């Protein structure tokens, strides 16, 4: 009634960026698709000359 | 404040020291003239109110 009455008396907000580091970029990209063919070409050339041992030993 | 901040009630009040409160006897609470409109309102004139 008196004394104190003179003054006065959720779910999901879904953030995303959190506490990780900063990020950067560059545009000098992508030789790498050539080596996948270099590697599998030269791999064949190994077997090709293993065959050239065998095809001369068989003579 | 901080991670261990205690649950808290919010209190609100105001001060208005040197002022003296006012209630204009005018039909819309504005100072349209010193002799107000209600002070001319000859219902509450001659046939006198308590």
């Amino acid at each position: 009634a008196a004394a104190a009455m003179t003054a006065t008396r959720m779910p999901s907000s879904g953030s995303s960026p959190s506490v990780p580091s900063s990020i950067i970029a560059e545009e000098k990209l992508l030789a790498l698709l050539a080596e996948l063919e270099a590697l599998s070409r030269q791999l064949a050339a190994l077997t090709q000359q293993v065959s050239e041992l065998r095809e001369q030993q068989q003579q | 404040i901080g991670q261990t901040a205690v649950p808290s009630v919010t209190q609100k009040k105001f001060l208005c020291d040197r002022v003296m409160w006012r209630i204009p006897f005018s039909s819309n609470f504005m100072s349209m003239g010193a002799l107000t409109d209600l002070g001319q309102n000859m219902l509450y004139a001659n046939s006198a109110h308590a």
